[PDB]
């Protein structure tokens, strides 16, 4: 819902939970991996079938910054039973590695096959305000810092030029004989990201990371929205 | 709003002038008279009855005339007193020379200064500025140099010490000024307001801005205005402080890698602004932008008597994303009428070291007249066969006879005689430089501006 | 050994003529004009006297052992002269003549070298404008009559640009020890010359305009240039930096690797400073010529204006140099005359109202402080000051100091500042009309310090 | 002498070395390589240790992965035997290299400087980022040490995202030795060590390519 930012702010929250961020992003027409928040093993299985296999499970705790490190993430679950295994394994994993940690729930989300990992950012600058960022995403975002910036709202020129300027742009036009990815989808995502910035003053920072680009369309795998 | 009466006032009041000449107020008054201001000048001083042979009043309100501008050179303790007086006198603009405000911590006083000024419906320039100059109105309201060369360049500096020094430096580099404006603390009036004025000013054709930074929430407006301006007039910005602190370590990757520096660069790109990393670059580009029209196409020709200089040029152009194509066959044939067969036509067109002065005239002329040539960079290496001044007059004559306006830049390398020749050319408003790289960089600025303008046009394209 | 080339007792000028406008005659006039003390033997078939000197028709007719023969005759006549010089015992042939390999005639150039070697003599060029050596008052070129004396050695593969730059050194106050044109590089090349300038105590800096080196000569170039770099800075202006179209090779290595990227690496391994522009090359040369290398990274910037200080900092950062906090001793020492609202974050801003005297005191304080390794002084012309006054202050402060620390100066302003900069440069103090150029010059000093460090490590046993 | 591999290749008009030959030749210079051997497959599989990798060795090996002539991560005799017969329709056994930092080490002949060494992050995206460095051989320890710190991706080698830092000294030694191969062997035109997996301790050349002239 568009008002999710409001509810978060009134609850003294400085950020949105992954599933909330994804709902909010989706309501602006940016494609996202279908996600649900399970609060029981049974709800998990149900949501797993409602989403379709294979699926991914993530713990939702405030005291767990790096989930993978505590074994709070299970990837590529293909069967109901495999899902139940993972559901319990994550819970017990978190309790052992971080007992104090409170549990909010388990996130079930569609599995995203491999592809060009991109990042789409949104930052509020004191001078220029809503600003959009683009570049190679994934885990190695900060390593190359191969990025571009544009002040919102973005024209088609702005979005198109900020894509061609990054060095990694070569990946998007077919590299190693690879099939070129959907650039128009990316442009649309960038323009819409800009709109989110302009219309939502309470957003300080936003991270669409990773954003998998395929030959046809794109998908936001993970999102992070920092409020102010 | 409108700043016509700021740059073209009928009456100006210099508050802070004194019998003591060493005082800054007195320096401003002297510059005002020496530079030849046609309007009325009203020295303001408590005790002084006459200053520089002008009737001196103790207060602006005591002046029997509609004062448009008040230059204020009194201690920060006394500025507010003067602001109230200017208010009841109906002054439109307060040019506050005084220091000791936001820059030193006292932002409280600065905001107060602006509020009162706004209460009387009058704007504030500064504070912490060295004043401003406007040549078309013979107005020099600064304590900088007495004079500048007249021209179409407007220079807006956020820095005072460097601003005033550069004011003198424009003379050395033969840059013709339309206006010098110190904006200092940018309490009220800023670059946006000044950009609006210079957009309309038919006397100004190029704008150069030394920018430390802009006020929060002002950036969007800066882009909106600057992009519009950029379509007609080139804007060069010297961004002060362009070295990132690095590693922000925020609550997100975007927050952490995004830096204000990189955002300013993007804002400048979107505004069709050219960003200079150095004063020398800024001045080199300004000169070429002030004296040349933008190239209509990519058919740039380089003409050299030395292969070595030609390669330096090619490397420099390439660094700026400019690649030279084969010259048109019409031009090649036209040049082969006097050039030896062992000359090169790969572009740069090498006319060989033994080329006499006459070939520089013929080559330049052939190029300029050729309808398939959009731009021309002429490189010369001093040899005993030639005289620098001979080559210089050849180039000038060729430009006259061409009877058109195609962008030209000149690079000359050599001793004292070449130095004299470069000055000669520049004094005739022909962009000449003492090295091939600088000449090619200047030409690259013309193309950079063309590309900048094209960027804005595309983004404003009616879908 | 090229000692006989740069310090010859006797030199012949083949191709001189009654006609002054001819190149040989220009060379002869420069040889006399510049003040060569050795014997000069004009060589011409008919002429009996030239420039008031006994002219012979052949080198072998000269009653004296000639060390060097400058040859200014058409290509078709060059070989004959070579044979004559051979029979005369000449050690070096400086072939001005064009029309060899550079225009496709590989055969003639090859033969030229062969005969020259047959007599056991070396060849400079062909296709050069000559060479100059100030310590011997030797100007065997047809370039300008004179150059300023100093410790810089300039080697140019390009003729037109080489001669032009030779004149340009005067305008930029660069003191030359030697100018050498190498042209077609048929025999003697940059390697050989580097070997000589390595030992020559008259040369402290070496500048090279390089278009390229001969195949199978690069390893030798690195070996020599690294060793030279241990003691003397080498600046290179690489002509041809623009990468050509990527080759489609049989490996990732062949597909990625480009000649440009390899040249940059070769220069890195040699401890060579690569200049992208003539301007940069001259600025850096000047600073390297007149200053010792900094011993540490404690670099102080001293300015009367914050704006200039920011431009300095930005430029230093682009060259991987970051300013640290200045030593407390220096801060207090300076606080004795500056206002309290001054800055000490480095750049030490002594504020715009600083008069001339403060530049002497600040400069002196910094230079004597044992925790300061280098000083860049920036000045923005204000009515409070005179550029010349500031200049004299800096000069005096340096004299009083131990002259053991590098200094660069950046001054911004009008005609008076221009005069002040010229004044400082004429006293061998690296001064520039912008803060960016002064800071780039200082960065060149640190770049070479790091370059020498690199070489010292790589050659470390 | 390892030179006999080069000589035999040349006389057979061969302009390149076979993967196993290249690995033997590289290993004889002190560069670590995944041990190789030439039903026969299974026997060597047990002699090398599991898991293993099998690649067909045919006269025309243009792009194996595309032809399905290679089977990865074989852990059991039975699982190995599947591929040995199965790939054919679409006898060289190779050690399996666990995941790690993929690097490239190249060697090329420049007209000016001659034997030149290349380094940088390898894998599939080598030429894309082109994050590489060059040094003319022979390489000093300084040369090798500096050309590593120069590449943008160097950060991967010092512990990134809590990842464990890799053995930098091993990489340096490999680079110096690579340079020596270039200087001493005139018949080698190009060489490609790609990928070279760098682990917390030591490195291993997974695949090698030696172009003769
Ligand atoms: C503004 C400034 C220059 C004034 O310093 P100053 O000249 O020493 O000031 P004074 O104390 O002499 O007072 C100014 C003069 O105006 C007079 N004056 C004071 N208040 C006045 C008032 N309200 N109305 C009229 N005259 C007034 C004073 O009597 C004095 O003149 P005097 O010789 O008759 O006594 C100083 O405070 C300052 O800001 N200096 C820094 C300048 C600077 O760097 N600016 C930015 C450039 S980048
Ligand atoms: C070498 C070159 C400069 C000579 O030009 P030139 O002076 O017109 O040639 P000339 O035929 O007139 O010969 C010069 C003189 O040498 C004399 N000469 C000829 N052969 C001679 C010999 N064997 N011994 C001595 N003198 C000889 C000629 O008689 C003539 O003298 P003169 O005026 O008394 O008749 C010319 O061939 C050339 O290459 N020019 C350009 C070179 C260049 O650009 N160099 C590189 C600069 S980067
Ligand atoms: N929908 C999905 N499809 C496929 N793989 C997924 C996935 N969601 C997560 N993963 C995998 O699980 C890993 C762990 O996910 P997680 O979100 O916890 O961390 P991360 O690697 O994305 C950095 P950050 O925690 O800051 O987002 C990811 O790195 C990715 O490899
Ligand atoms: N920092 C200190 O704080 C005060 C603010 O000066 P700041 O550097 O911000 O502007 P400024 O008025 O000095 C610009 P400039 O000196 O270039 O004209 C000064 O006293 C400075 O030395
Ligand atoms: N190409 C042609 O080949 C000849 C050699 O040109 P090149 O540039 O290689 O040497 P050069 O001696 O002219 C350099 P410079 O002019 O800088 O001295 C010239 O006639 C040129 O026009
Ligand atoms: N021993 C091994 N251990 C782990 N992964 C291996 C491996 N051998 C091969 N691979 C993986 O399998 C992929 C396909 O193998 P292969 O070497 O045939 O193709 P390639 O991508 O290297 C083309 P080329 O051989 O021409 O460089 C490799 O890119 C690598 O990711
Ligand atoms: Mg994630
Ligand atoms: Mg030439
Ligand atoms: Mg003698
Ligand atoms: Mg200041
Ligand atoms: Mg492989």
């Amino acid at each position: 819902s568009r008002d999710l930012l409001l509810k978060a702010k009134e609850n003294g929250r400085k950020s949105l939970l992954e599933h909330e961020a994804k709902y909010f992003i989706s309501s602006y027409g940016i494609p996202v991996t279908n996600i649900r928040l399970a609060k029981s093993e049974e709800e998990a299985v149900n949501f797993s079938r409602e989403i379709g296999f294979p699926v991914v499970l993530k713990i939702v705790s405030p005291q767990v910054v790096h989930k993978s490190d505590v074994g709070g993430v299970k990837v590529n679950l293909r069967s109901e039973e495999e899902v139940r295994k993972a559901y319990r394994e994550i819970i017990e994993n978190v309790k052992r590695n971080v007992p104090n940690a409170e549990i909010e729930g388990i996130l079930v989300q569609e599995f995203a096959p491999p592809g060009v990992e991109l990042i789409i950012g949104l930052l509020r600058d004191p001078q220029f305000g809503p600003t959009v960022m683009f570049g190679l995403g994934g885990v190695f975002v900060e390593l190359f810092r191969d990025v571009s910036f544009r002040v919102a709202p973005l024209s088609e020129q702005d979005a198109e030029s900020m894509i061609k300027e990054v060095k990694a742009y070569k990946l998007l036009t077919g590299f190693r004989g690879m099939e070129p990815v959907d650039i128009e989808a990316i442009k649309d995502a960038l323009i819409r990201a800009g709109r989110i910035g302009v219309e939502n003053e309470e957003i300080a920072e936003m991270d669409l990371n990773p954003v998998i680009a395929y030959p046809k369309g794109i998908k936001v795998v993970d999102a992070r929205i920092i409020l102010r | 709003n409108d700043l016509e009466r700021l740059f073209n006032p009928s009456a100006i009041a210099v508050v802070g002038a004194s019998k003591d000449p060493s005082k800054i107020g007195s320096q401003i008054l002297r510059n005002l008279l020496s530079y030849g201001f046609k309007g009325k000048v009203y020295p303001i001083n408590p005790t002084a009855d006459e200053l520089m042979g002008l009737k001196c009043y103790p207060k602006v309100s005591d002046v029997p005339d509609k004062v448009d501008v008040a230059v204020i050179s009194v201690p920060s303790d006394k500025v507010l007193g003067v602001i109230d007086d200017c208010g009841k006198a109906g002054v439109k603009f307060a040019v506050v020379i005084t220091s000791g405000f936001k820059e030193v911590g006292n932002e409280e006083l600065e905001e107060e200064l602006v509020r009162r000024a706004h209460s009387y419906g009058m704007r504030v320039l500064g504070p912490n500025i060295f004043g401003y100059l406007y040549a078309p109105a013979r107005l020099n309201a600064t304590f900088g140099p007495k004079d500048v060369l007249s021209g179409n360049v407007a220079f807006i500096s956020q820095s005072g010490a460097l601003g005033i020094a550069l004011m003198g430096y424009t003379v050395v580099e033969n840059i013709g000024i339309s206006s010098i404006v110190s904006v200092g603390n940018k309490a009220d009036l800023d670059d946006v307001d000044l950009l609006d004025f210079f957009d309309k000013d038919p006397n100004t054709g190029v704008i150069m801005i030394y920018l430390e930074g802009i006020a929060p929430g002002r950036g969007r407006m800066f882009i909106d205005v600057a992009s519009r301006v950029s379509l007609r007039k080139p804007i060069i910005v010297i961004k002060a402080g362009r070295t990132e602190v690095g590693a922000r370590a925020a609550a997100s990757h975007t927050g952490s890698i995004a830096g204000s520096v990189a955002i300013y660069e993007s804002a400048f790109k979107q505004s069709g602004i050219l960003m200079a990393k150095s004063v020398e670059d800024a001045f080199d580009w300004t000169k070429a932008l002030s004296w040349n029209p933008i190239p209509e196409g990519e058919r740039l020709i380089v003409l050299t008597n030395g292969g070595g200089a030609g390669v330096q040029s090619t490397d420099t152009f390439a660094d700026n994303g400019i690649y030279l194509s084969k010259p048109p066959e019409s031009l090649i044939q036209e040049i082969k009428k006097f050039v030896p067969p062992f000359a090169s036509f790969a572009n740069p067109i090498d006319i060989t070291g033994m080329a006499p002065d006459d070939w520089y005239y013929m080559g330049t002329l052939a190029a300029l007249k050729n309808p398939d040539v959009d731009a021309l960079t002429v490189l010369y290496c001093q040899t005993a066969v030639t005289t620098p001044i001979g080559v210089a007059k050849g180039i000038v004559d060729a430009i006259k006879e061409a009877g058109n306006s195609k962008p030209v830049t000149v690079g000359m390398v050599g001793g004292p005689e070449v130095a004299e020749a470069v000055s000669f050319l520049n004094k005739q408003r022909i962009a000449a430089y003492p090295t091939p790289e600088r000449a090619s960089s200047a030409m690259s600025a013309l193309y950079a501006y063309a590309r900048a303008r094209s960027y804005v046009m595309k983004s404003l394209a009616v879908r």
